[PDB]
């Protein structure tokens, strides 16, 4: 970590 | 009897006094040139750039002779030497670089 | 269609204005709106006539409140 | 007998340096050359604060508390403001240019770039009495080769990042023990770095380089360093990237670019939210919001400030500057609106209340001169320096007619009927005053008379006669209307410059160049009273000037003069540093106002022009509600009000009478006597109390029973208090039951009562028609949709 | 550098580089070019003869047309004496205030002329055609006090 | 310079606020040093008084024009030992609604109605300022006369 | 109107390209004309001004000036114009 | 280092470098550099002269500047030498 | 002024157009408190700009027509103010004029 730091998949093919 | 200009513009001007004119105007496509030194020996101009390459000019020559890096930050600064062969620089990296032309 | 074509040009005057209303206030109310809105050349005449109505409501609406003068006649008069 | 105190700055809403956002998001504070101007976002409200540079301002900044607002000039002299009371408390000079100023987001630190220095301060505590040396460096930090562009804070207020000319990004650690965390210079970038910001969780740092490079850094694995993992580049075809911002909660950027063309972008996706230009000229500053929905962007060479939403496409804010020193200034009869005018040739409308610009118009070629409006207020008319009189009318906003003469005469001044079918306008070569009929545009007649060019014009607002001042050492009364025309001649010491006319038309009062206000009676035609103003004006030594102020002679005349309302009173202006009020029965100065401290203009302290802004007032008047007066000058349309009234002016206070006493008498429910008690000691707090504690019913009463002498004030008192005040329904019925008891009282006397009667007809006209329009159509939109047969 | 021999100028030549008037060289030039291209445009547009007509009514106001010319005279009229007659010092030399244009440099210099209501520092000021009549002495010049101590008008009143 | 308190020194060794609207004692000093004079700055935020020790001049600072201050009337037995709040702070606040019956309006500017009913319009004036190698082209353009004689001769392309 | 008397650098598929898809130039020609005036009226000002007269001065664009937006063109228009 | 010490009335009272890899660019130019000035062998094989083209179904050297293998650049690092300037 | 409108618009339109109903009734008690009376004016016009044909198309329904006839009850009442308001600027312009 850098030292200045603090301190589903919906499927898109569908049937028509 | 020239002068020689650098600029962020990139724009290498190449002006004679005695002429009274502007010799050549070209663009090094390197960026702004932190740093700028003459080599007596050959008078061929040598530049700093912010990737550190060093262009080396020539008022006839379009096109650089000889691109060079000696550090990876930018030279701020480049210095030759009287006689011409040894060229030293200086990268904004604090890493130090002696060259021969 | 014949008589806005009337009612748009009485309407113009303001001698002759308030006859327009008044028929264009039967109309409204004896016919179907959505009717009305289909008939062609309706619009237009609609179009011509509502800154004449608007112009004749900024009159009228003045005359309304010039007869304040005479309430301040009767307070007057009752002190 | 009214203190006049500078309130806001119209005509101008950004010159240069950054504009900030308040941190509740809905002020915006906007530096205005030498001076500061807030923007009430969400009321729609402005102010200009009164304290003053030496020099225009370079760099301000807004403390997350609201409490502190800092501004530094041109030569690095900072200012350090109280906020919520608007009161300067300290001076500093940090002896440097100062590029940019940021609080710390804890507030604590504020860090300063100075040239190629990043120097941090500590904030001084507002709480604490005034400090005498309060300014205290907690450090001074000396990495970069060249000057610094930017700076930003993190969010923790542990680190700084500090974009420089060197093409490097460098980050700080503002605690020292921290140094090792933060330690490192960022390189890559192929031209000056513009930014460099955070991300929220701060793990990535994002560098802006004016190319047109966007630069994503990491810190991981190649044992761990910083690398760049991703590269955005702008594909301009020739605008560089100039100004930039970032905000990490919805990581949103604006980058403003010389073009005059700005877009919004997503990181680190890099999707083009939206562009859009502002114009040819390249955007100065961007700011952003607390909460991110409002972005502003603003530009100096025309002086752009706009505040967009980019979440609806809205524009909170869109307000524009003169290019020009406005020349003549013009109030509506009510005061509502002010219209001003400049050297461009374009008309703004400006609304008092808001403070912002309605519309511009932009159809006269050249200078505009004068400005004036009709008696009714529903017509405005023009002249301007291309040859032509135009006439434009408020409501539509339409050019309905244009006056011009045979031979294109150049004209400088202008006049209108009260009746609205006369205009005369006047010229520096002609000699002689045009005269044209408003309904129809042809030329009536033309008035010679002068040997010399006409300087002014008026004619009476009740008698309809006009005066004609000139440069003939003479002044002319024409009576134009009527069977026969009468003119008389009246001789003057010396040229005369500018003429005020008095309300009641009785007197007229005229500038000469010997620095002298000299009132003349029009029915007698004698001269009734003088003053002298040329030891009162100030005049500051140019620094070109070979000769002394005090043995100069270049402006000790008033180019512009306009009465009080009331008409014991002249505010008068000149190409000078200095506004005069005096009073006319006595022929004393009330008070003398500055009008600028910018050391830049000329006046506050071979074939090449040695020329330079200078300082003076093109035009005075006086606001109809007789609580302002607006200078136009330079910088631009200086406002001075009465509002604050913090000063104690009783009026026939005796020992009796006590803010106690005027209590327990609403407790002993004896109205009248708290309302005249409260009168007497005339405290806007006091009145109040008793004004809303009347109620309903006692109203009529008391109103029948007010002493005369009281009644001007308390008529005055609703005009004002009912115009921004939620009780329509009282303050109508108060004006009701006044006028009721008291209408011909009224009627006897219109002059003492006029200011009184125009400030209520502005509460009834300007906000109550408007609420009862919008009740009223509502009601007749209603009936129909009952009345009316639906659709089958 | 010092002057070259005979053989020397031969050899080389032009190796001499390393009142002013180019600022009004540069306004006559510049009309010059904007009347050029004025003609370019067709005879028949509206929007050139509006422009050429208000270029001709523009200098005329100054007094560098002394009387009311054509496009065609703009072109040869327009010369640099012309401007440099219409400049303040000049005028005054004209007007006989000053006996020598340096001497009216002076007077404008500390201050004792007034050009309409206003006073002008500025030399280098050309004084437009209508304004050129209103040139005059500021009320309390001493050296207007001069003019009527000889000839025995001096009237204190007026302060001068 | 408001004209509204008087400041007084006395020999007793004391320095007091005067509140002149309601004519009492606001606020009580006691100075070690019997102080000679009182003079207000034009501005007011400062105040100057000198002693019968000391050759300097005592600078104070005034909290009023950074604050509110109470106009109760001080204690005078305590001060000697030592030797209604909005009319207390001089302010008032228009009360929300002074009678249920009575219209009020809302507590804000009054351009808000105005945007409200043409909204939609100022949306609209918001808004900011706006080949195939078959090319069909037949007609006069082509040259074919006898098409456009014998009578043989895209915006749902834009939909 | 004048015609081209050289080679005509578009191929017929060109023209008839550009035919599928008063002056441009002639503007462009008002637009220079414009911008030498403001300058040769600048210019000569300075020279002829007592006060100070300063220099006068893809993507879609917001217009700094607008000539009220709640306004709307319809309402602008007098009854006799519709 | 990388902060000023200054003692003054009013203060006094009490690094790592990130770039680009440059060198993996100008390998690259050296790589262009040397492609462009290196002999061309271009294909002036004219499709369909001698036989059918279409859907169903001669080189020549250019002389360059120099010959990679010849240039003066080679075997020294840190240099590219532009032979055709 | 932004977000109202997008409200205003966004209403559902179907029947029993309960929504509709259920404003109207909201804006109905706004009335009656006298308070905010210019605000909960706007709002109302915006409805019928919105839905005013929705409103005109289905008037004879119950549930429409008798919120939208308790708003007379109360809107009826607010007309003292049109003639209270129409008496102020006549004297005024009269009491100034003559």
């Amino acid at each position: 970590v850098a030292p200045t730091a603090l301190k589903d998949d919906d499927d898109d093919v569908l049937l028509d | 009897y020239l002068l020689v200009t650098a600029g962020e513009t990139g724009w290498l001007k190449y002006h004679d006094v005695s002429t009274g004119q502007l010799v050549s105007e070209l663009r090094t496509k390197a960026g702004p040139t932190m740093a700028m030194a003459q080599n007596p020996w050959n008078a061929v101009m040598h530049l700093g750039h912010s990737n550190g390459t060093v262009s080396l000019w020539s008022p006839s020559m379009p096109e650089p002779l000889v691109k060079l890096l000696s550090a990876r930050g930018p030279v701020n600064s480049i210095a030759i030497d009287r006689s011409g062969y040894y060229m030293a620089t200086t990268g904004a990296d604090r890493s130090m670089k002696i060259w021969d032309i | 269609i014949l008589l806005m074509k009337r009612c748009r040009d009485w309407n113009t005057n303001a001698k002759t204005h308030t006859i327009a209303q008044r028929t264009i206030r039967c109309i409204l109310m004896h016919h179907n709106i959505a009717k009305l809105s289909e008939i062609p050349g309706m619009v237009k005449i609609v179009d011509a006539i509502i800154p004449y109505t608007q112009r004749h409501f900024t009159r009228v609406d003045n005359l309304v409140e010039q007869s304040y003068i005479l309430d301040y006649a009767l307070v007057e008069m009752d002190k | 007998k009214s203190d006049f105190k500078f309130s806001n700055l119209l005509g101008t809403v950004y010159r240069q340096g950054n504009i900030t956002f308040s941190d509740d998001g809905k002020q915006l504070l906007s530096p205005v050359g030498n001076r500061v101007s807030v923007f009430d976002l969400i009321n729609n409200k402005s102010f200009t604060f009164e304290y003053e540079h030496r020099k225009n301002i370079a760099a301000i900044d807004l403390n997350k508390q609201g409490t502190l607002l800092i501004s530094i000039d041109e030569d690095g002299r900072a200012i350090l403001v109280n906020f919520k009371a608007r009161n300067v408390l300290h001076h500093f000079n940090f002896k440097e240019k100062c590029s940019a100023v940021k609080f710390s987001p804890d507030g604590r630190l504020f860090a300063l770039a100075s040239g190629r220095f990043l120097q941090i301060w500590k904030t001084p505590d507002v709480n604490k009495d005034r400090q005498f040396a309060p300014f205290v460096r907690h450090r001074v930090h000396a990495g970069h080769f060249q000057d610094i562009t930017s700076l930003t804070w993190s969010q923790d207020s542990r680190f700084i990042l500090t974009t420089s000319k060197d093409l490097s990004a460098k980050i700080w650690s503002v605690d020292s023990e921290e140094k090792n965390l933060a330690a490192t210079t960022f390189n890559g970038h192929r031209d000056y770095v513009m930014g460099a910001f955070f991300s929220h969780d701060q793990e990535k740092i994002y560098t802006v380089s004016k190319d047109g490079a966007v630069f994503v850094w990491e810190f991981t694995k190649r044992k761990y360093s910083w690398r760049i993992t991703k590269k955005h580049f702008f594909y301009a075809n020739q605008a560089k990237v100039k100004c930039v911002t970032f905000h990490p909660a919805t990581r949103l950027l604006a980058v403003g670019f010389t073009s005059g063309e700005f877009r919004l972008y997503d990181l680190p996706d890099f999707t083009l939210i939206q562009q859009l230009s502002m114009g040819q000229n390249p955007v100065n500053t961007v700011s952003v919001n607390q909460t991110g929905e409002w972005l502003a962007f603003g530009s100096s060479k025309l002086g752009q400030l706009l505040v967009y939403e980019w979440q609806s496409e809205s524009y909170i804010l869109k307000q524009q500057g003169h290019f020009d020193s406005t020349n003549s200034l013009a109030y509506s009869p009510d005061g509502s609106r002010v219209v001003t005018a400049s050297e461009d040739g374009k008309i703004k409308v400006w609304d008092i209340t808001s403070g912002f610009c309605l519309a511009t118009f932009e159809e006269h070629t050249s200078s505009v001169t004068a400005v004036q409006f009709a008696k009714r207020g529903q017509v405005m008319f023009s002249s301007s320096l291309d040859g032509t009189v135009r006439a434009w009318d408020l409501i539509r906003y339409r050019n309905f007619r244009t006056f011009t003469g045979t031979e294109r005469i150049q004209f400088n001044c202008l006049a209108v009927d009260p009746s609205g079918e006369v205009v005369c306008a006047g010229s520096l070569d002609n000699f002689d005053i045009h005269v044209w009929s408003v309904q129809t545009g042809q030329l009536l007649d033309a008035l010679s008379g002068h040997e010399g060019p006409v300087s002014c014009l008026s004619f009476s607002q009740e008698n309809s006669v006009l005066a004609s001042a000139s440069w003939d050492k003479t002044i002319r009364i024409w009576s134009i209307f009527g069977r026969s025309q009468q003119v008389e001649p009246i001789e003057v010491y010396s040229d005369v410059l500018a003429l005020s006319m008095r309300p009641d038309g009785k007197e007229v009062a005229v500038s000469t160049l010997k620095g002298q206000i000299s009132i003349f009676n029009i029915e007698d035609a004698k001269q009734v009273g003088n003053i002298d103003c040329r030891k009162d004006i100030i005049s500051g030594r140019f620094n070109q000037d070979r000769f002394t102020a005090k043995n100069s002679e270049r402006s000790k005349f008033f180019t512009t003069i306009h009465y009080s309302f009331d008409g014991m009173a002249i505010v008068a202006g000149g190409n000078n540093n200095s506004i005069c009020l005096y009073d006319v029965p006595n022929e004393v100065l009330l008070k003398r106002f500055i009008v600028s401290r910018n050391m830049a203009l000329n006046g506050t302290l071979l074939s090449t022009r040695k020329m330079r802004p200078e300082v003076r007032v093109t035009s005075v008047q006086f606001s109809p509600t007789a609580n302002a007066f607006a200078a136009a000058s330079t910088e631009g349309l200086l406002i001075y009000s009465t509002n604050d009234t913090i000063l104690f002016d009783p009026f026939d206070l005796d020992v009796d009478v006590t803010p106690h006493s005027t209590v327990e008498a609403l407790r002993e429910k004896q109205f009248l006597n708290a309302l005249v008690m409260a009168f007497r000691l005339n405290e806007e707090y006091l009145i109040n109390k008793v004004y809303e504690a009347i109620p309903i019913k006692e109203i009529p009463l008391v109103a029948s029973n007010i002493p005369a002498i009281y009644l001007p004030r308390i008529l005055k008192f609703i005009g004002d208090f009912a115009i921004e005040s939620q009780h329509i329904e009282f303050n109508l019925i108060w004006i009701k039951a006044l006028l009721s008891a008291s209408g011909g009282y009224i009627n006897e006397h219109k002059y003492l009562f006029s200011t009184a009667m125009r400030s209520i007809q502005r509460f009834i006209v300007r906000v109550a028609k408007e609420v009862v329009n919008t009740t009223t159509d509502n009601k007749y939109t209603y009936r129909f949709l009952v009345s009316t047969d639906g659709s089958m | 550098v010092r002057k070259l021999k005979h053989h020397e100028q031969k050899l080389l030549k032009k190796v001499d580089f390393l009142e002013d008037y180019h600022k009004y060289n540069r306004i006559c030039g510049d009309i010059r070019r904007l009347a050029n291209k004025l003609s370019l445009l067709p005879p028949t547009d509206p929007f050139r003869r509006k422009h050429e007509q208000l270029l001709l009514d523009k200098l005329y106001a100054m007094g560098v047309l002394t009387t009311k010319s054509k496009i065609s005279d703009l072109e040869n009229k327009v010369t640099v004496s012309a401007i440099c007659r219409r400049r303040l010092p000049v005028i005054m030399h004209r007007l006989k205030m000053a006996e020598t244009i340096q001497d009216a440099v002076k007077f404008i210099e500390q201050g004792h002329v007034r050009v309409g209501p206003n006073l002008i520092n500025d030399p280098a000021y050309l004084v437009t055609r209508n304004m050129e009549d209103y040139v005059t002495w500021v009320d309390n010049s001493k050296i207007k006090k001069t003019l009527l101590r000889y000839r025995n008008q001096i009237d204190d009143f007026d302060f001068s | 310079p408001e004209g509204r308190w008087i400041v007084s020194a006395s020999l007793d060794s004391t320095i007091r606020t005067w509140d002149l609207p309601t004519g009492g004692c606001i606020d009580g000093i006691i100075v070690d040093n019997v102080a000679t004079n009182v003079k207000f700055s034009p501005n007011g935020d400062l105040l100057a008084t000198t002693h019968v020790t000391g050759n300097g001049i005592c600078i104070w600072t005034n909290r009023a024009q950074f604050k509110t201050v109470s106009t109760r009337t001080i204690d005078e037995s305590e001060f000697a030992r030592m030797a209604l709040n909005d009319i207390d702070f001089n302010t008032y606040t228009s009360l929300e609604q002074i009678d249920k019956e009575l219209l009020t309006l809302s507590i804000g500017p009054r351009s808000k109605m105005n945007t409200l009913l043409h909204l939609d319009v100022i949306r609209k004036r918001s808004k900011p300022k706006e080949l195939p190698f078959f090319l069909q082209l037949s007609g006069e353009k082509v040259g074919d006369e006898a098409s456009v004689r014998e009578g043989i001769a895209h915006r749902r392309d834009q939909e | 109107f004048e015609l081209s008397d050289v080679k005509s650098s578009k191929s017929l598929a060109e023209i008839y390209e550009d035919d599928y898809t008063l002056s441009e130039e002639l503007q462009k020609a008002h637009s220079e004309i414009s911008e030498l005036y403001a300058n040769l009226v600048y210019k000569l000002d300075v020279l002829s001004s007592v006060h100070f007269v300063p220099k006068p001065a893809e993507t879609p664009t917001i217009s700094m000036e607008d000539a009220p937006l709640y306004m709307s063109n319809a309402s602008s228009l007098a009854p006799q114009e519709i | 280092s990388t902060r000023l010490k200054i003692v003054d009335p009013y203060g006094g009272s009490d690094e790592a470098f990130a770039g680009d890899d440059v060198v993996a660019e100008f390998q690259e130019e050296k790589k262009r550099v040397i492609d462009d000035e290196d002999d061309k062998e271009v294909d002036t094989t004219l499709p369909g002269w001698g036989e059918w083209a279409g859907a169903g179904s001669f080189i020549k050297k250019v002389k360059g500047v120099v010959n990679k293998d010849k240039r003066r650049d080679k075997n020294l690092q840190n240099v590219i030498i532009n032979e055709k300037v | 002024p932004a977000a109202v409108d997008l409200e205003i618009r966004s209403l559902n339109s179907f029947e029993p157009f309960d929504e509709i109903v259920w404003f109207i009734d909201a804006l109905t008690q706004g009335l009656k408190s006298n308070k905010n009376f210019e605000l909960y004016e706007t709002f109302m016009s915006l409805l019928f700009k919105a839905h005013g044909d929705v409103i005109h198309a289905n008037n004879k329904n119950q549930d429409i027509a008798s919120a939208l006839q308790n708003w007379e009850d109360v809107h009826k009442k607010e007309d003292r103010l049109d003639d209270l308001v129409k008496f102020c600027m006549g004297v005024a312009a009269f009491v100034t004029t003559a």
